């Protein structure tokens, strides 16, 4: 297995490359936090420049940016949605209302951080993250995914 | 000569094979609203009038003037069913 | 009559709206809108909060036009706490409701021009946006949540050379708006997107507790900064549109020249500003500067209260409004003598607006209520709060 | 009206001329010069008075400068400060315990005012972006771990901004 | 200190706030000219060129 | 026989190297326009992003969801697929640059934009979604009513060329090209092609903000893909028609010796990149029309002055005998 | 038209068992009405020539437990033809249903939903009066004094029923009340 | 449609209660099958469920509480049925389908 | 080789010409400025000393104020 | 509770519904993973910030497998495989993992609580290698942890089931369902989620558990036919039953077993026509009267009707 593993190591790293240089993030735009997103799609961060395109259905989306302040009564909406989008997927956490509740923490009808409804890859911190925080935690997410074998793990399963 | 159209049916066999490699690949690793019909019945219509514009528009130069005038009453009778269909508000979707 | 459920869960429209629509076909015969997905339980919280500790909610009430709400919170406390400010403090916060109401035009014109299909503009204008933002960040260090208008003046004087920045942005704004309408203004299918949709009468717009452009569209000349002025908004001049038509087509129009008298103000704001304190010089909400906290044994006392304990507000009610770029925002604060707010009820003016959707979308076509959505400028963190 | 200014319009209509301008605008752009920042090599502009990661500051000796007076903890809007105290074992007042809850902070900068001897800051870092939600968890020792990696860009941004606080 | 953020002794230099006018384009008449002398003419070529393709 | 498939190949790949190349293009350019750089990171200057973009889809997991037509859901995409891909067996390029020399050729042509609307109807009632019927039905209800006019702009040119080779209509124009005498007739085409493409300002599909769900909203992986990239051949697919039958096709400008220098093939293929790009600058420049409005468009204006065209086109030939 | 002329004039002009408080301060004037007239005195000041209070500003409601009626209904006011506000208020309980203004000011419907989700004051001949913000078959009145901040439940998502369930609230961390009193 | 006036006597208020509960209670086929409770209980213990919550409350003599308790009866009945959070052992607030009681509390916490 | 891959260094490559080169940090990254004024005069980078596995992390925290536009001062001035 | 449980093989069906009662009790868990960490993503939402944690490990190296169970008192085990890899033979996925965890139990010395969940008619006598080789992991786990607890579950029934799904899904394709044994095999499937409460219960108990080996089936038995016709029911589908006597059955879940170990690369796995599976159908398998119920746990199990087959509306 001298020969196999190469192999399989630029088989991984050529799925490594088209999964990072190709993210297509499905925008859950709850609050504060979305302006802030709009506009690291804009001009001046341009989030096409990195490949990411931004999809209005979970069928075409890789990704899931949870940008603002999740209520129980949207909770399980958050959560059909994902469950549409086919993988692999990746959720990113955005602002501190997503990450643990931020502001809204203590309140009656807030869910305390979006990852007690879907797992989380990375969280971004802020209220709101700036638009930079935002490119950095993108990019955080690519060094994720840069780490997978997907392709030797099967073949040694 | 319809010598030319066996290159379209291996194009079509070679089109439909790209197809399929690329759809495949992958799994490796109660309301009826009458204005659709309406305009279905326009467009069949306008179709059937494309269809007797073919023959005529590449016989004009054999039909003289008499095959004009007897395209322009086709024409004229269409003409009068289309705006039959523009008065009766079969043309706005409002 | 089928019901087609609509709740686009990305800002393409909003977020969290979500719509369920009675139709005919394409035609609209009832719009009921459902809120609360994001009701987060402000008002409840507040109550919690010292009446320092609750000003950065009010942020993310409007958060397109965040020093707006700030700068209504602050001048209802003073209003109940009777307090002086300033003259240089309330041009500064003149001058930057000004900045926030360009701010909200350009999101609220751009997006909706998104909406139907004009790709450009929203690019074009969130680079003045950008430019914008970077005065709310020298100013306070935060792009959006400032935090800086609190009740007595503005948290910290501004930086040398913002003026002269400032400056530079304004001469080159007016061209910026001209591109905007060059793209929008003359276009046949702008217009065809626009004219006599959402038409709102004078006394519809009266019923339903329309304000701001939403009430100017319909020909009534109501603008708070004239009708109940405040700071030094008596001072300065600029003009108020109102519409003739009361459709869509007109509160374009209006936002715009809105845009351009919003230009005017911040000019004159820039050159009559005067020098001075930026807080009031009570020293009973005022923090003590940093050296004099570290030097004087009366001022370290004062700066341990008023982040412990806060200020106390005599026991009273009262309502205060202000003209935000999306209408009257009020607030009803009521005291009862301690350091935290007994009742802080939130007058948000989209509240209203979108309660306004169903007679506005009547008999209108699928595709128009994106756009009567964009013309009332929704945003759900007011509407729900 | 009159003939002229209905030919006027029927040529405008038929012609799309509004179309033109339209077209022409949208083209000016394509030739000038973009505003997009190459980021990470290229960073966008922020100010001294940024809000941003948090950081714990000591003295030039080596000494904490915090005192545990719980200034921080009482004014934070968002109660994301936890404190625990008690005397030195040279008698000096000084916290065992000080955690920010970087999900519940709200980045308002209200503890970097209220504390009086500048222990605690909002320092300029924004790229912190981590992989759980347990590492946003900041004890005492990681905000003395950014203070000490800060320092310099802290004390700089602390002497600039001194004329105004 | 006693310097604080402000105008330049004599203000900003003015600025424009109203919309600019923009007169640029042909007229009714010259695109109309146009359209129908090209017609004219190139369905006179057209008349030429199918006589030399027979 | 044996070399035929040589040939087919020799099309279809560049075609969807070239289909692949317009969507980075189309990006490049909208961003240019809007101050921006467009992909720029994924490969020197963007040129690997289809690569990486395609490689992504392909990897991506198929859903197929529980509908009660799985063969037809997966069907529809490669039905449009190959139509869009089967319209160039016909195109000539330059003199004898032509996989099948048709006879028949116009015609054939209007046959394959006949049948292209099965795809996106079948997709719409496969999918079982109430909102992606709804579009579905709107989208083919739009395609056939523009196909009238682009017919009758076809019977136009028929009339001046008097034979339905697409060779023989590019050769008939060795004396003046068709759209210095038929402008007008030009700039409905090519705004007929543009609805006719689902193309802004007429993309239904794209207005998801509008409350309009697209077609193809349950699709994903490749099918999504062969969807899209139909639609963009089709766009190339149109631009070469609008080259052919009104810009002299692989015809010089002016019929002199220094013109005559460059390959034909380089002439249609600059055309061919002008109309291209006018897809792209539209799309930048302009919002869309409502549905109503654009069917109001289709029906009240561009079938009456196609109509008009026709009648006026073959009654100035036949009075002066310029017939073919 | 300023607030002197309006108290002296109402004063004057409105029927006398309408009114059982009237004050004049520069925080607003205010006139305290029985549940009962509530809404005829509403439909005189928007009707009056004098008055012509059009525009229903909002409707909130205050809290008072110390108090036998505990709730108190403040209708803000706003006349845009004289320039002018007033705030004309009504005290109510948990079981005591006060007529809704719907048909004099159509804005007030969502506020009378709103009142109705955070206090639980119901209104009479409201045409949908059903909560409008809390999340759906919620439990409790939050903005209620006696109504804890975090609630009684919370929500999170588990696999084994494969949804989005509510519980009984555990906190990490209990909200710290600080006594600066 | 609207909200009624509070009932004046207690024969209106017990009239409004069986309209209440005759509303309630035929709409249990929609509940069983939007929870899928057919092989899980049977409609009459919903329906005996429903008459308990009534008897339990028999003791009111007040008429406007008896408004109000009605007024909430009918919004919880409305969550249920369009708005469904479907759980497995209950709907809303109802639970569906040799030693004394000290000692097991004892033996459970000390908060009793 | 590196900028066949990476377009993003590319970039920088090209805009690097003709800049100045203003310091080197203990990590080897490279500070480059051009003093002119086309996004209104801010023209300020890093070349990375990783060509790949660059980080925006990487750059130390005394020319993190240089680089961001917060101070005029360079990395080196602060540490003296 | 101070439980730490390092669960293996909780990256299958069974381990979600064990770690999500696990977090429930406040113990806290590591999670064992071999390959991608996608495949432990969806058990980090049960439980409190930081109660659950996955860890990467390889089963073919000790150093990794006492570094997993290091900080833990609670070792449980449910790693196995029905069907065989080029890579892992039934002997090597159901006994030799399971033997060589033990003896790292051994070696550690800090576990109070071992649990080995096995199968019920585990037995050396037994038609099927699975079986055969999960009665000497029964037999290797108890000689090297005489103290340890064994669970012997029947098939279990849940959403992410490996009968009912794949035979719903053969269903919907073919439009047919095949009979192994004519539809006369007798069983008593059990709900996933009673199953994890038993071990929960056993985890639970003060101590009467250790030594002894539980049969856990579902209240009641069924024939395969039988409860072909509760999936017919749900799935509101026309019952089209074909026979498939043994021999034929053989036939075409030959294929795999003989090419799995000669290819040098993956197979699909096997849904219905599983060899190994096939051969067990063949006898009956049942608790049997004298060994230790649900009862005796003080648990009773849920009727399969109802809630454990409500996944298969997502079928209609
Ligand atoms: C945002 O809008 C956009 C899309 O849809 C929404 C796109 O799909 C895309 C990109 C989609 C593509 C580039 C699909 C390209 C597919 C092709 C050119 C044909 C196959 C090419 C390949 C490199 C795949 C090779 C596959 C094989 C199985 C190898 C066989 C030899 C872009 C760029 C986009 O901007
Ligand atoms: N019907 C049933 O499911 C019944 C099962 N049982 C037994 O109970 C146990 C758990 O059942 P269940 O959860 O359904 O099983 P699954 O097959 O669904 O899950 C098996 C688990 O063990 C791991 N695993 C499997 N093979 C290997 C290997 N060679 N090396 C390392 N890890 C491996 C898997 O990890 P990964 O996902 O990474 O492969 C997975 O976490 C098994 O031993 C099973 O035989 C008992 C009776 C009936
Ligand atoms: S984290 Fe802050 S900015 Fe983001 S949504 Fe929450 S409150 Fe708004
Ligand atoms: S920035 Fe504000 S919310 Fe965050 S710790 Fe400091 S005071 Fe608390
Ligand atoms: S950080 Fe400052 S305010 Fe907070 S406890 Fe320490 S000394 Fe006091």
């Amino acid at each position: 297995s001298k020969a196999a593993e190469f192999v399989i190591s630029k088989v991984d790293d050529l799925m490594n490359w088209a999964r990072t240089g190709s993210i297509w993030p499905m925008t859950f735009g709850l609050a504060c936090c979305a302006v802030e997103m709009m506009h690291t799609g804009a001009a001046r961060y341009d989030l096409d420049r990195f490949g990411i395109i931004f999809r209005p259905s979970p069928r075409q989306s890789d990704c899931m940016i949870v940008a603002g302040t999740l209520t129980n009564k949207m909770a399980p909406a958050l959560r059909k949605v994902y469950d549409q989008m086919p993988e692999p997927r990746w959720v990113i956490s955005m602002g501190s209302c997503a990450n643990g509740g931020g502001y809204y923490h203590y309140s009656y009808s807030v869910v305390r951080g979006c990852d007690r409804i879907v797992p989380v890859d990375i969280y971004v911190p802020g209220c709101p993250p700036t638009a930079e925080a935002l490119l950095y935690g993108l990019l955080q997410l690519q060094k994720k995914i840069n780490r997978r074998k997907d392709f030797l793990h099967w073949w040694n399963k | 000569m319809m010598l030319e159209f066996a290159p379209i049916f291996i194009y079509l066999v070679i089109s439909l094979l790209v197809s399929l490699i690329l759809l495949g690949v992958p799994f490796l690793f109660s309301r009826f609203d009458i204005r659709f019909y309406l305009v279905s019945i326009l467009f069949l219509i306008f179709d059937l009038e494309v269809t007797f514009f073919f023959p005529w528009a590449v016989s004009l130069n054999k039909i003289d003037l008499f095959g004009f005038w007897s395209m322009m009453a086709f024409l004229f009778i269409l003409t009068i069913g289309f705006l039959y269909e523009w008065k009766r508000g079969a043309l706005d979707w409002e | 009559n089928f019901t087609l459920n609509f709740g686009p869960q990305h800002p393409a429209a909003h977020g969290v709206l979500r719509l369920v629509l009675e139709m005919n076909g394409e035609v609209v015969e009832r719009a009921e809108p459902h809120i609360g997905l994001l009701h987060r339980g402000t008002e409840k919280l507040i109550e919690y909060k010292t009446y320092l500790q609750a000003l950065p909610y009010f942020d993310r009430l409007d958060y397109v036009s965040m020093m707006a709400q700030e700068h209504a919170y602050s001048l209802a406390v003073e209003k109940l706490l009777n307090c002086e400010v300033p003259l240089r403090a309330q041009y500064i916060r003149v001058l930057f409701c000004e900045i926030t109401r360009i701010l909200n035009h350009l999101l609220a014109l751009t997006t909706h021009a998104m909406d139907v299909g004009a790709l450009t503009p929203f690019l074009w204008a969130f680079e003045e946006r950008e430019k914008l933002l970077e005065f709310y960040e020298r100013v306070s260090g935060a792009r959006m949540h400032a935090s800086f208008i609190r009740p007595g003046g503005v948290a910290q004087d501004l930086p040398l050379g913002l003026c002269r920045d400032i400056d530079s942005f304004t001469q080159q704004f007016a061209s910026r708006i001209d591109e905007l309408e060059e793209m929008l203004t003359g276009n046949r299918i702008w217009k065809q997107r626009l004219v006599d949709i959402g038409t709102v009468t004078a006394q519809q717009a009266k019923d339903w507790g329309f304000s701001g452009v939403m009430l100017r569209g319909s020909g009534v000349c109501w603008d708070l900064r004239r009708a109940a002025p405040y700071d030094v908004y008596d001072q300065l001049d600029f003009d108020v549109p109102v519409g003739t038509r009361g459709d869509c087509y007109d509160r374009y129009c209006i936002r715009i020249e809105e845009m351009r008298q919003s230009l005017r103000i911040i000019v004159q704001c820039l050159n009559q500003m005067p020098s001075g304190m930026i807080k009031a010089d009570d020293r009973k909400l005022c923090p003590p500067s940093r050296c004099r906290m570290k030097l004087s044994m009366e001022s370290l006392i004062h700066h341990f209260e008023l982040y412990t304990e806060g200020f106390s507000v005599p026991a009273s009610s009262t309502y205060t409004a202000v003209e935000a770029p999306k209408g009257e925002f009020g607030v009803f604060l009521v005291s009862n003598g301690s350091n935290r707010p007994y009742r802080c009820k939130i007058r948000a003016p989209g509240f209203a607006h979108l309660q306004g959707l169903d007679f506005m979308s009547k008999h209108h076509m699928l595709a128009d209520v994106v756009t009567i959505i964009g013309t009332q400028d929704i945003v759900f963190g007011e509407v729900d709060r | 009206k009159d003939w002229n200014t209905v030919f006027e319009r029927s040529i405008n209509t038929l012609f799309l001329t509004e179309m033109v301008r339209g077209l022409s605008l949208t083209l000016k752009y394509f030739f000038d010069p973009k505003v997009t920042i190459n980021y990470p090599f290229e960073k966008g502009p922020l100010s001294p008075r940024f809000r941003g990661e948090h950081a714990l500051r000591r003295y030039p000796t080596g000494e904490e400068r915090c005192i545990a007076c719980k200034l921080c903890e009482a004014v934070c809007p968002a109660q994301a400060i936890t404190i625990e105290a008690e005397e030195r074992e040279d008698g000096s007042r000084r916290t065992t315990r000080y955690d920010i809850d970087m999900t519940k902070c709200i980045y308002c900068g209200f503890c970097q005012e209220a504390c009086p001897v500048d222990a605690i800051v909002e320092g300029p870092n924004f790229e912190f972006a981590t992989e759980t939600h347990e590492e946003l968890l900041y004890d005492k020792e990681k905000l003395l771990e950014n203070g000490d990696r800060w320092e310099t860009e802290i004390a700089e941004n602390l002497r600039s901004e001194s004329l105004y606080r | 200190p006693l310097l604080q953020d402000g105008p330049p002794p004599g203000g900003f230099a003015p600025v424009r706030y109203a919309r600019r006018i923009s007169n640029t384009g042909p007229s009714a008449m010259a695109m109309f000219l146009a359209v129908s002398g090209a017609f004219a003419w190139g369905m006179y070529q057209v008349g030429q060129g199918n006589k030399i393709r027979r | 026989y044996i070399a035929v498939p040589a040939e087919i190949l020799g099309i279809i790949l560049p075609l969807l190297l070239g289909v692949a190349f317009l969507v980075l293009a189309e990006r490049k350019v909208m961003a240019f326009v809007q101050r921006r750089k467009g992909p720029d990171v994924v490969g020197s200057f963007g040129l690997l992003q289809p690569l990486a973009d395609g490689l992504k889809l392909i990897l991506k997991e198929p859903i197929s969801p529980s509908s009660a037509n799985f063969f037809l859901f997966r069907m529809a995409p490669v039905a449009t697929f190959m139509l869009s891909l089967v319209a160039w067996a016909v195109v000539p390029f330059d003199y004898g640059m032509v996989l099948s020399d048709l006879n028949i050729g116009l015609l054939y042509l209007f046959a394959i934009s006949s049948l292209g609307v099965y795809g996106i109807i079948i997709a719409g009632r496969s999918s079982n979604s109430k909102y992606a019927f709804l579009g579905a039905l709107r989208s083919a209800a739009q395609m056939v009513s523009y196909e009238v006019s682009i017919g009758l702009i076809l019977i136009t040119v028929l009339i001046c060329v008097g034979s339905c080779n697409l060779s023989e209509i590019v050769m008939a124009q060795k004396q003046i090209w068709f759209g210095i005498p038929l402008f007008p007739v030009l700039v409905m085409f090519f705004i007929s092609c543009l609805a006719e493409t689902n193309r802004a300002p007429f993309d239904l599909p794209e207005a998801e903000a509008e409350l309009v769900a697209g077609y193809n909203v349950e699709y994903s992986s490749m099918g999504f893909a062969l969807f899209f990239l139909g639609e963009y051949a089709n766009m190339i697919l149109m631009s070469g028609l609008c080259t052919l039958f009104f810009l002299g096709g692989w015809l010089p400008i002016l019929d002199l010796p220094i013109f005559k220098k460059i390959p034909g093939s380089i002439w249609f293929s600059i055309k061919v990149l002008f109309f291209l790009f006018l897809y792209i600058w539209v799309r930048a420049a302009f919002p869309r029309y409502r549905y109503d409005q654009l069917m109001g468009l289709g029906w009240k204006v561009f079938l009456p002055l196609s109509l008009a065209w026709v009648v006026s086109v073959s009654g100035l030939l036949v009075t002066f005998q310029w017939l073919p | 038209m300023d607030n002197q002329f309006i108290f002296k004039y109402s004063w004057e002009t409105l029927p006398k068992k309408w009114v059982k408080k009237m004050e004049r301060s520069e925080h607003g004037n205010r006139f305290d009405t029985n549940t009962d007239y509530l809404f005829q005195l509403l439909c005189f000041l928007k009707l009056h020539t004098y008055t012509r209070v059009q525009v229903l500003i909002d409707i909130c409601g205050v809290d008072y437990p110390s108090r036998k009626r505990r709730f108190e209904v403040v209708y803000n006011l706003l006349s845009t033809r004289y320039n002018s506000r007033i705030r004309v208020q009504t005290s109510a309980d948990e079981v005591t249903r006060i007529s809704s203004v719907v048909s004099l000011f159509p804005s007030a419907g969502w506020w009378e939903r709103e009142v109705w989700d955070m206090f639980g004051v119901s209104f009479i001949n409201h045409p949908d009066l059903r909560r409008i913000l809390t999340d759906y078959g919620f439990e409790g009145h939050p903005l209620r004094k006696d109504f804890p901040l975090s609630g009684y439940v919370q929500v999170r998502y588990d696999d084994p029923e494969k949804r989005v369930v509510s519980e009984p609230i555990e906190m990490t961390q209990e909200f710290r009340y600080f006594d600066f009193a | 449609i609207g909200v009624p006036p509070n009932s004046a006597n207690l024969t209106e208020a017990r009239r409004r209660v069986f309209d209440f509960f005759r509303a309630a209670c035929r709409s249990i086929p929609t509940i069983m099958d939007i929870y899928n409770l057919q092989d899980v209980v049977a409609p009459s213990q919903l329906r005996y469920a429903i008459s308990a919550q009534i008897r339990n409350n028999a003791h009111i003599t007040d008429p406007k509480v008896i408004d109000l308790l009605i007024f909430k009866g009918m919004e919880e009945l409305t969550d249920i049925v369009d708005h469904a959070k479907q759980r497995h052992h209950i709907i809303g607030q109802y639970v569906v389908g040799g030693k004394t009681d000290f000692l097991k509390n004892f033996y459970t916490s000390n908060y009793f | 080789m590196r900028c066949l891959p990476d377009g993003n260094l590319l970039q920088t490559k090209i805009h690097n010409i003709g800049a100045t080169l203003v310091g080197v940090d203990k990590f080897g990254n490279k500070y480059y400025q051009k003093l002119g004024d086309t996004q209104y005069g801010r023209h300020r980078w890093v070349e990375y000393a990783s060509k790949d596995r660059y980080n925006a992390s990487q750059v130390p925290a005394e020319w993190h104020g240089w680089l961001h536009f917060i101070t005029d001062h360079t990395g080196d001035e602060l540490l003296s | 509770s101070g439980i730490v449980a390092t669960v293996f093989g909780a990256t299958g069906f069974l381990g979600r519904y064990l770690v999500q009662q696990l977090a429930k009790m406040g113990s806290q868990v590591l999670v064992p993973f071999r390959g991608s960490e996608d495949s432990p993503r969806h058990l980090k939402l049960m439980g409190d910030l930081g109660q659950v944690v996955p860890m990467k490990f390889d089963p073919r190296d000790e150093d990794s497998i006492k570094a997993v169970m290091a900080k833990a008192n609670v070792v449980i085990n449910l790693i196995g495989r029905e069907y065989e890899t080029r890579n892992f033979s039934f002997e090597d996925a159901n006994h030799h993992i399971a033997e060589k965890l033990a003896l790292v139990a051994k070696e550690h010395g800090g576990i109070m609580r071992y649990i080995q969940v096995s199968c019920l008619g585990a037995s050396v006598s037994s038609p099927s290698r699975m079986l055969r080789a999960k009665a000497a992991a029964e037999e290797a786990v108890l000689n090297a942890l005489p103290e340890a607890t064994i669970m012997r579950p029947a098939t279990m029934i849940g959403t992410e089931d490996r009968i009912l799904n794949p035979w719903s899904m053969f269903v919907k394709k073919y439009g047919f369902l095949p009979l192994i044994g004519g539809g006369t095999t007798k069983f008593q499937p059990v709900y996933v989620v009673d199953v994890a409460a038993a071990i929960v219960a056993a985890l639970k108990d003060d101590g009467s558990s250790m030594g002894k080996t539980y049969e856990l089936g579902g209240p009641d038995v069924f024939t395969t036919h039988e409860l072909a016709e509760i999936m017919y029911d749900m799935i509101r589908e026309w019952p089209r039953y074909v026979k498939l006597p043994f021999p034929i059955a053989k036939a075409m879940a030959a294929p795999r077993d003989f090419m799995v170990n000669k290819v040098p690369f993956p197979l699909p796995s096997p849904q219905i026509f599983n060899l190994d599976q096939i051969n067990a159908l063949t006898t009956d398998t049942l608790v049997s009267d004298n060994a230790l119920k649900f009862q005796d746990l003080d648990l009773v199990p849920h009727k399969l009707k109802g809630y454990p087959v409500e996944f298969l509306i997502q079928y209609r």
